């Protein structure tokens, strides 16, 4: 897998590749990686995929139902802190590794989270098994103050670095780009560079080209 | 306090539970209409000091995106229904399925806490009836109320607290079954314009919509699939508006 | 591990209006072949569960998915959807964190209302794998992803659907010692299901 | 009359601020039959007066041993009396376990006070109606300390509690300048004790059947004496 | 006044109709017929006196100990139902030592008036207790010098200058106010101990048929280095000689 | 990690290098291992980063309710908190501390508390893997009452030298000023510190 | 029960909490708060007429968070028991969300436990009126009141005790008249001088520096005033010469 | 990895004569090469004429003794002072013991 | 002290017990009906107004399984309650054993609940009276009732809720032991017409019967239009 977290000047934009893996298998080419905690707080997980996908779910309710009862805007710092401390009282054990993003009253966050509980902040960012070559690229082309389409071909590049390089990465890039003062942008197959080509021929079988023992209708 | 407090008395009736109906009865009017293409719901909002803003507070109040409710009776009783209800949304519905629950069935959860009240040991009765609006795919709109005893009834039109008599009159006159949601709101207006004393504009009146969904009020865009909210507020404008062109 | 102990294999494909959902029969104890008529496939309404793995929490899995789509409907008053089922499934898996039921669900079937087909797997702590072309499980997986990502095509026609889910199946299973042993196929339309049984070698 | 709306249990306080359960828990007390504590400064004495139900019973027993240096006597409800003397003994016990020391008499009472109290002040249970007088020698002595259903208890030099214990506890107040001094005489400080009780009996007389005496001090481990034991003070 | 409530005073956390808890009222009448107990706060210190009843001459004499310490640096004195004395001062110990044992320091005084007082409340609440049948006189020195306070059985405390409760209280408060006139620049500890002893001397005519016992302790930066130290020998027959000359 | 805490004349420094790393791979070069659990009370951060974060966070929740409720928490109680917390957790902790606080009455102080959760108050305290590299350094360069600008030289000097010869640490170097005047934050960038 | 315990009475009304109601005027003080462009301001009367009392201890007002300020109408050991409790849950809160507690989410939370003994019989209510300040980062200054019936409100201003309905009509008028709902004064000095002013006026009494308490929130911080500031404030009223 | 026994050394001896008996204990105690005293007695008069030594790990015969003289305490609390048999002693130290059959005292015992 | 549940009266007489049967009394009455091939169960509703919603609801009668209904009377909202313990212990018996619950099996554990609120822990009694009609291959069709005493017994008809005596009286007069159940259904509907303090929207009904395509059991919630036309076919209209 490969996240990224890149900041700009009005925001915050966050992207995934789209490869998830049975061991040395693809089980899905085109996954979503990039999940929603509140309509403007996104997170992109690595490490257990149940483990980040359930978490996810729980403090998105969660913040859900604290912004319901304080009548405010969920902020990113609170889904920080509810990760961080569920996380840490879990020991390790649930093996969430998640870049979590977003907009809120108080300006643009930036966070990593790791499994054990502990959290960065930054301007960029990269986690799971691509992130190596993700930050190669985030280290070597970042500066201060990127507009949007700047920190969003930033982002892509880096997702891309994994896509190419990580064996544990590939298909397509996923972002989401969350600007102050306007509605979170989520672009899914923002980019696709691993189309299969078209195969030499049809495999499709004549009809009754397998043998049947019995046959039957079933009644739903 | 470990025993019930609610108890059968010798003409098996509930006091406390009749008792509690009082309270509602004593309420401020509420009252809710059910349209073809939509569902409203509305309340006075006496401001029980002019030094008070009234806007702090909210007797509307959204469940989930497609399902909102409004009281008479005790409002603390309201408040901290509307805490529990939410909260059994995700719990016993949307962390199982991903799905906020059909209206019926999260009416059904409310009327649980209520009906806990009238059996548990060392408690009252809540001393509020819920109006709860909502829309469902399967189900379309629907319209119950929620009585302190947990029993709960399925609506085209009523209303409730201290005006009801005559409220519940007024709707049986003006509702019928092809009513748009804009005719819904004007009627409920109408209706709560009885029930008023003193002021009668945007801020002393609360009014909330079930209708189509909102896009611009998800907060993101990008997934196609992902419905707007069906419920909506009306602000002080908005209800102005349409008082002035009553 | 426990997920190879009894073997056996399930995979399901979308076609043009409809879903197929396959499986082997075998229930061994590792190299002694015991049953030869294990099904893993159950349904609850119009959604369609295939199980692979340890063949007690299969059964079991079975039993606990038709108590809760049972009053589901009850409760509902309407059969439960393959997408909320989906759902239902990996939280019930997930319930079991620490100490999870050992199984490779998979959950194919048309949505009664917008009659689109749906098909998806699970990890055995409940990840969900949305793709839509096809699910496989199994201790012959491998063969599976092998067969399927060959001789798949989307929209097929059932009659072709079943011809392709049946030739992935058979000649998976067929490299594989744990599974095979006999397979049923379920072609799913609208108003229609299809159950088959396939003639394959027994050893 | 008025009482009768305020003394249904010990967590009420009357429009005087009394407490009458624990008054009435006091009376108790005057069911029990008459026993004397008295002590100078090398020896602490107890004496009972032990009742029978008829010809055919046995007497029953006033004096509890709580430990080599410690143990009480007891009017008013048998019960709660195990109850307490037990308390005393795993008290005493557990000072010696842990500590390797004697538990105080003085620690002793403000840890029967502090258990009887808090009867006095919850709701489900009463207070104890017992009265009990404990006799002691530690570090600082010997002492008499008299303990009330109210979890007050007081040091004395000599006292009385139960039925007609007046009498006896009027003759420890007239003869108080005497006794406190009888050091290193055992046998007379017994004797004043009889003495003192004997000011409590009515039409009654003190036998090898009914005297119960305990002694402890310097030098001399807490010993109940019973039955023929008793026959040189009578 | 009404001093009974009738219907309102049978059961303790009740609120009569003008807002009263009567038996909080009638646990304060058992402390009114307590012995007289009195704080005196001084320049770096406070002292404490009570007045012991010698209700039989078969009590030996300075036994029987009043004054209680809590920690090593508080003093605490009580009148009414010595035993509901004892109990919240074993309260305050655990409470003294479990700050002791996160935060180090030793506990401050407001913060040790504070935990007695929650406690002290927390028995008008419910009807399963009684309210506690004392007023507590006590402090000490911390950080912030010396500090008094006195807690009646409603959980209300306030800090002192001076502090007297029990039986011959009005007379203790009389003396008290015309020391604490007489005294604009200050009080030192000797003085106050003393002053405390002729206070104590002249409130005990409220009780003079009965002899008493004077019992007497401090807590002084200089004196006694800010810990509690019960008042002996010389210095205490010093005050006992001086109050009694009066 | 390279953590240390200076008391001097008027208050206290702390100092830290902002390397982070798993095995070689450095997670983050900008760590702020200087962390705040109340106005003038600070520590420095070294071990597992999960752990020291929780630790602080309670801490710093700790001292909140202690402010509400009895008033301005001494240094030396914000290390009975820490102590406390790493002490009875011992098992279940890779967390070395160091708390430095200012008061007006003692000015600076410095606890340290190891592994294990035993407490020292130090005039100052070095720790973190990169520590055992300058203890010979510090030792013959410390001296009590510094100014301002001798202690901020004293720790870049140390800190430059712990960076200098351990993978662990590296990156910038933070300082924290606590005294009367208030809270300054201090930044110092390799090309400045590896000259010296 | 029903005038003992908080169940129904057959009117639907709960006696206990009418009562509880009763409690909150038996310190004969009046409370107000007022808000500012930037800040809120409260204060309280203070009666201490036993010369026996140290008078800096004697207070209704505490400082709940570093931003929230609350004052109590009723008897101090309720008073100081609600204190204590929103104390505990605004820390808490900053704990588990990584915010400071808002004053409106406080109050709320008060309210709510405040329904709860309205409820449970084996509770009784609280015998007080919290009034909650702060200047608020979302909402700005702020001042929410709660009731021993588990109500809540935000308030332009409000005034709590024996002769609020006095006080409240004082603003009232003098919020019509000005046509916004706060104080335009920057300098919270200028915002208690009005409060002290008003309810001087409402009350129908002059103030020395030891008849009342005053506590400010800003954005920063809640503070409350020595007897030496209040006297300074006290000056810049005086109207003689 | 905490081992929570030792073994102190000691040796002890129990004869039984026709009207008398005799338990005999050495007065060294060891760990390892070392001695920690030449002289801590391990053998105890617990009242009633019985005499008892539980040898081998020290601190777990320490324990055992004041376990049993505390039972003797009580026995005599219970009946009057009544002597504690030796049979009837020893069927109660099986208890003590075998109450820890689990966890148990690391000690050979003689009464 | 009849407010406390469970102790006795000094006629051995269980007094919340009794007080709940009062209220249950006032309830809409609820018939159910045994024929040779099938079941039916009655409710009229207790609450009238033009404004309810009166499709979409069917709020006294309850499927708790595929062969298992009830009809209630008394609070609906006690009702819930148990109807939901009962669906959840038939699933349990499916799960445990791969068979449905014998009626009699889900009746019994239902009034055991019941009974246990008689006899320890101090709740009110629910305000319930219970109709069962169920079909299982043991006894085939099934009817019962319970109620807060936490009795319950078998019935070939039955009726609860108000004016039970009146109903009881009809049903004693044109019950046949071997009806059909589409002459049940007729019977039913009478009964509930000469005791109405009539129309479908005041109506719940559903039937427990053999498909006849084929061998199977089938449990039919009749809706609002429904009642309607078999309204007027048995002339009520
Ligand atoms: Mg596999
Ligand atoms: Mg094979
Ligand atoms: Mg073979
Ligand atoms: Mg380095
Ligand atoms: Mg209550
Ligand atoms: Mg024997």
């Amino acid at each position: 897998t490969t996240i990224v977290g890149v900041k700009f000047n009005n925001g915050v934009v966050i992207a995934a590749d789209t490869r998830s893996t049975q061991g040395p298998i693809v089980a899905d080419k085109n996954c979503a990686k990039l999940h929603r905690i509140s309509p403007k707080i996104w997170c992109a997980g690595a490490g257990t995929a149940a483990d980040t996908e359930a978490v996810t779910q729980l403090i998105g309710s969660n913040i859900e139902l604290h912004s319901l009862y304080t009548s405010r805007e969920p902020r990113v710092v609170s889904a920080l802190q509810m990760l961080k401390q569920h996380l840490f009282k879990y020991q390790g054990h649930i093996g969430a590794y998640l870049i979590v993003a977003g907009v809120d009253p108080t300006g643009s966050h930036l966070f990593s989270i790791h499994a054990h509980g502990s959290t960065d902040v930054g301007y960029y960012l990269s986690l799971g098994s691509g992130s190596l070559a993700a930050m190669a690229v985030l280290e070597s082309h970042w500066k201060q103050d990127l507009t949007k389409e700047e920190a969003i071909k930033l982002a892509s590049d880096a997702i891309q670095a994994g896509i190419w390089n990580d064996l544990g990465s590939g298909s397509n890039v996923d972002v989401c780009v969350m600007e102050i003062g306007k509605d979170a942008e989520y672009l899914r197959n923002y980019l696709t560079p691993n189309v299969r080509e078209e195969k030499q021929k049809s495999y499709k079988f004549p009809r009754g080209t397998t043998a049947v023992l019995k046959e039957s209708i079933v009644n739903i | 306090y470990s025993f019930s407090l609610t108890t059968f008395s010798p003409s098996g009736k509930l006091g406390q539970i009749d008792y509690a109906l009082t309270a509602v009865k004593q309420g401020v009017t509420s009252l809710g209409i059910k349209a073809t293409n939509g569902v409203v719901i509305a309340t006075e909002k006496k401001s029980s000091s002019p030094l008070a803003m009234s806007e702090t507070l909210s007797k509307v109040s959204l469940l989930t995106p497609d399902i909102g409710a409004v009281y008479s009776g005790m409002g603390p009783d309201y408040r901290v229904l509307v805490d529990k209800s939410r909260k059994v949304a995700h719990t016993s519905y949307k962390r199982i399925y991903g799905e906020y629950p059909p209206t019926k069935l999260l009416v059904s959860e409310v009327a649980k806490i209520m009906q806990e009240a009238t059996q548990s040991g060392g408690v009252r009765p809540f001393g509020v009836s819920l109006l709860i609006a909502g829309h469902d795919e399967f189900n379309g709109f629907s319209l119950y109320q929620v009585d302190p005893s947990g029993s709960y009834f399925p609506w085209k039109a009523t209303a409730i607290g201290k005006g009801s008599v005559a409220a519940k009159t007024f709707l049986e006159k003006r509702w019928n079954d092809e009513l748009e949601l804009e005719d819904a709101i004007h009627i409920a207006l109408l209706t709560l314009k009885e029930s008023v004393e003193g002021e009668f504009n945007g801020d002393t009146i609360e009014l909330a919509i079930i209708g189509d969904e909102n896009p611009d009020l998800l907060g993101y865009t990008g997934i196609p699939t992902d419905k707007g909210p069906r419920f909506r507020k009306l602000t002080s404008q908005e209800i102005n508006d349409r008082l002035e062109a009553l | 591990d426990p997920s190879s102990i009894n073997g056996g294999i399930v995979v399901a494909m979308t076609g043009k209006d409809c879903v197929a959902i396959a499986c082997d029969l075998r229930l061994g104890s590792q190299s002694l072949g015991v049953s030869n008529k294990f099904e893993k496939i159950f349904h609850y309404g119009h959604v369609f569960l295939g199980i692979t793995g340890l063949a007690t929490d299969v059964t079991t899995l079975n039993e606990m998915f038709r108590y809760k789509t049972n009053l589901y409907k009850l409760k509902e008053e309407r059969a439960i959807e393959p997408e909320t089922f989906t759902q239902l499934v990996s939280s019930s898996l997930y319930e079991r964190r620490f100490g999870p039921y050992f199984v490779g669900p998979v959950v194919a079937g048309i949505n009664s209302k917008s009659g689109k087909p749906f098909i998806a797997g699970f990890d055995l702590i409940g990840c969900i794998d949305e793709a839509k072309d096809f699910i496989v499980s199994g201790t012959a997986s491998d063969q599976l992803f092998g067969m399927c990502e060959s001789l798949y095509e989307p929209n097929l026609e059932p009659e072709d659907l079943f011809e392709t889910i049946s030739q992935a199946l058979l000649n998976a299973a067929d490299r594989d010692a744990l599974s095979g042993w006999g397979a049923v196929v379920y072609i799913i339309k609208k108003d229609e299901v299809v159950k088959r049984y396939l003639k394959m070698r027994q050893d | 009359m008025f009482r009768n709306n305020y003394d249904g249990d010990t967590v009420t306080f009357s429009p005087t601020g009394r407490l009458f359960q624990v008054e009435y828990a006091l009376e108790a007390i005057k069911q029990g039959s008459v026993t004397v504590g008295l002590r100078s400064n090398t020896h602490a004495v107890l004496v009972a007066l032990k009742r029978n139900a008829d010809e055919l019973s046995s007497y029953q027993k006033k004096i509890i041993k709580c430990d080599e240096h410690m143990g009480l006597s007891l009017a008013g409800l048998a019960p709660d009396a195990r109850v307490l003397s037990n308390y005393l003994r795993q008290q005493c016990n557990y000072s010696s376990l842990v500590f390797n020391r004697k538990l105080a008499v003085e620690r002793a009472g403000h840890l029967l006070c502090d258990k009887a109290q808090k009867n006095t002040q919850s709701y489900g249970g009463r207070p104890y109606g017992v009265g009990l007088l404990i006799i002691g020698y530690d570090k600082s002595g010997a002492h008499l300390l008299e303990f009330q259903p109210s979890g007050n208890v007081t040091e004395l030099y000599g006292t009385a509690i139960g039925a007609r214990s007046q009498g006896a506890k009027t003759y420890l107040e007239r003869t108080l300048d005497t006794f406190i001094k009888i050091d290193g005489n055992p046998d007379e400080l017994i004797k004043a004790g009889v003495e003192a009780i004997s000011q409590s009996l009515r039409d009654e007389s003190l036998t090898v059947d009914n005297l119960s005496i305990a002694i402890v001090g310097k030098d001399t481990p807490f010993t109940i004496y019973d039955g023929e034991a008793v026959a040189k003070y009578i | 006044m009404t001093s009974i409530g009738t219907g309102y005073d049978l059961s303790n956390s009740v609120f009569s109709p003008d807002g009263r808890n009567f038996q909080v009222e009638y646990a304060v009448k058992a402390v009114e017929n307590g012995t007289t107990s009195i704080g005196i706060k001084c320049n770096d210190g406070v002292v404490f006196a009570v007045e012991k009843l010698i209700t039989s001459k078969l009590l030996v004499p300075q036994k029987n100990v009043k004054i209680q310490v809590v920690d090593r640096h508080i003093g605490c004195v009580y009148s009414g139902l010595i035993p509901d004395g004892r109990h919240l001062v074993n309260r305050g110990r655990e409470e003294a030592a479990s700050f002791k044992k996160l935060y180090k320091t030793p506990i401050p005084i407001p913060a040790f008036a504070d935990r007695l007082g929650q406690y002290v409340q927390a028995h008008t609440l419910y009807n399963s207790v009684r309210p506690f049948g004392v007023s507590t006189i006590f402090g000490g020195v911390d950080k912030n010098g010396a500090h008094l306070y006195m807690l009646e059985p409603s959980g209300s405390y306030w800090g002192y200058k001076g502090a007297a409760t029990g039986k011959g209280r009005q007379s203790a408060k009389a003396e008290l106010e015309k020391l604490v006139d007489h005294h604009p620049e200050g009080l030192s500890a000797r003085e106050a101990v003393k002053q405390a002893a002729k206070i104590i001397y002249l409130a005990h005519e409220d009780n003079k048929e009965k002899d008493f016992e004077l019992e007497i302790s401090w807590c002084s930066l200089s004196e006694t280095n800010g810990l509690h130290k019960f008042v002996k020998g010389d210095l205490l027959q010093e005050a006992i000689d001086f109050a009694q000359k009066e | 990690t390279s953590i240390m805490a200076v008391t001097f004349k008027d208050g206290v420094i702390l100092g830290a290098d902002s390397r982070t790393t798993t095995g070689a791979y450095i997670a983050n070069r900008v760590t702020d291992k200087l962390t705040r659990v109340h106005d003038k009370i600070w520590c420095c951060r070294s071990g597992s980063a999960a752990d020291t974060q929780a630790i602080a966070d309670i801490v710093q929740y700790h001292l909140e309710l202690y402010t509400s409720q009895y008033g301005t928490p001494s240094t030396e109680t914000a290390a009975s908190v820490f102590k406390e917390l790493c002490y009875e957790n011992k098992d279940n902790l890779t967390a070395g501390i160091i708390v430095a606080g200012y008061d007006d009455k003692n000015k600076g102080e410095v606890y340290t508390i190891p592994l294990g959760g035993s407490v020292h108050k130090l005039p100052y305290a070095i720790a973190g893997s990169g520590s055992t590299f300058i203890y010979g350094y510090c030792d013959k360069n410390f001296r009590e009452n510094m100014s301002k600008e001798e202690t901020v030289d004293f720790i870049k000097h140390s800190l430059s030298q712990a960076i200098k010869w351990d993978g662990s640490s590296g990156g910038v170097i933070r300082m924290v000023v606590l005294t009367a005047a208030g809270v300054e934050r201090l930044i110092f960038y390799p090309d400045e510190y590896e000259q010296l | 029960y029903d005038r003992h315990i908080t169940i129904f009475s057959p009117e639907g009304r709960l006696y206990q909490v009418e009562y509880a109601f009763k409690a909150t005027n038996q310190t004969n003080i009046n409370s107000l708060a007022v808000r500012g462009k930037d800040c809120t301001v409260v204060i309280s009367q203070k009666k201490v007429p036993d010369k026996l009392l140290d008078p800096t201890t004697v207070s209704y007002i505490f400082c709940i968070s570093r931003t929230i300020g609350m004052v109590v109408n009723g008897p101090i050991p309720d008073a100081r028991n609600a204190a204590l409790r929103a104390k505990a849950e605004a820390a808490e809160f900053r704990y588990k969300y990584g915010y400071d507690m808002p004053c409106d989410v406080l109050a709320k939370r008060m309210a709510n436990l405040s329904q709860i003994y309205t409820q449970r019989a084996y509770m009784r209510p609280l015998g007080v009126i919290l009034t909650f300040v702060s200047v608020d980062e979302e909402l700005g200054p702020s001042i929410y009141k709660t009731d021993p019936a588990g109500y809540y409100v935000g308030y332009k201003a409000t005034a709590t005790g024996p002769k609020q309905q006095e006080i409240t009509t004082n603003l009232e008028n003098h919020f019509k008249k000005s046509k916004i709902d706060h104080i335009n004064e920057e300098s919270w000095e200028k915002v208690v001088e009005f409060a002290i002013t008003h309810m001087i006026d409402a009350l129908g009494t002059e103030f020395s520096k030891n008849d009342l308490e005053v506590g400010v929130a800003t954005k920063d911080k809640f503070f409350t005033l020595s007897a030496e500031n209040i006297e300074e404030r006290l000056v810049a009223i005086a109207e003689q010469d | 990895q905490f081992n929570p026994y030792g073994d102190n050394g000691g040796t002890i001896l129990g004869i039984a004569g026709e009207d008398f008996a005799v338990l005999a204990g050495d007065t060294r105690n060891i760990t390892d090469y070392s001695i920690n005293s030449r002289y801590e007695p391990k053998v105890f008069d617990c009242g009633d004429n019985i005499v008892m030594s539980a040898n081998g790990f020290a601190a777990d015969g320490d324990a055992l003794v004041k376990r049993f003289k505390n039972s003797v305490k009580w026995y005599h609390f219970d009946h009057n002072d009544k002597k504690l048999s030796i049979n009837s002693a020893a069927r109660n130290i099986q208890h003590l013991l075998y109450g820890k059959r689990f966890f148990p005292y690391y000690v050979h015992t003689i009464i | 002290y009849d407010s406390r549940t469970t102790i006795f009266s000094p006629e051995g007489r269980l007094y919340q017990v009794e007080y709940a049967l009062e209220s249950i009394s006032h309830a809409g009455t609820a018939i159910g009906i045994m024929a040779s091939d099938g079941i039916v169960l009655a409710a009229e509703r207790k609450v009238t107004s033009t404004l309810l919603e009166q499709d979409t609801s069917t709020e006294k009668l309850y499927k708790l399984n595929d062969k298992i209904a009830v009809a209630v009377a008394g609070l609906t909202a006690d009702a819930e309650i148990l109807i939901n313990t009962a669906r959840i212990h038939a699933q349990n018996y499916l799960k445990t054993y791969n068979e449905d619950i014998p009626v009699e099996i889900l009746v019994r554990r239902l009034s055991d609940i019941k009974q246990g609120y008689t006899q320890h822990g101090g709740l009110r009694p629910f305000g319930v009276s219970f109709i069962y009609a169920g079909y299982d291959d043991r006894y085939g069709y099934q009817l019962y009732t319970s109620n807060p005493s936490g009795n319950y017994t078998g019935w070939k008809a039955i009726s609860v809720g108000a004016n039970t005596s009146a109903a009881q009286t009809l049903l004693q007069m044109d019950y046949k032991d071997d009806m059909k159940v589409d002459d049940a259904i007729e019977l039913a509907l009478k009964t509930l017409s000469k005791t109405t303090d009539l129309t479908y929207d005041r109506l719940e009904f559903a039937t427990i019967r053999k498909g006849a395509n084929d061998g199977e059991v089938y449990q039919k919630i009749f809706k609002p239009q429904e009642i309607k036309d078999i309204l007027v076919k048995t002339g009520i209209t």
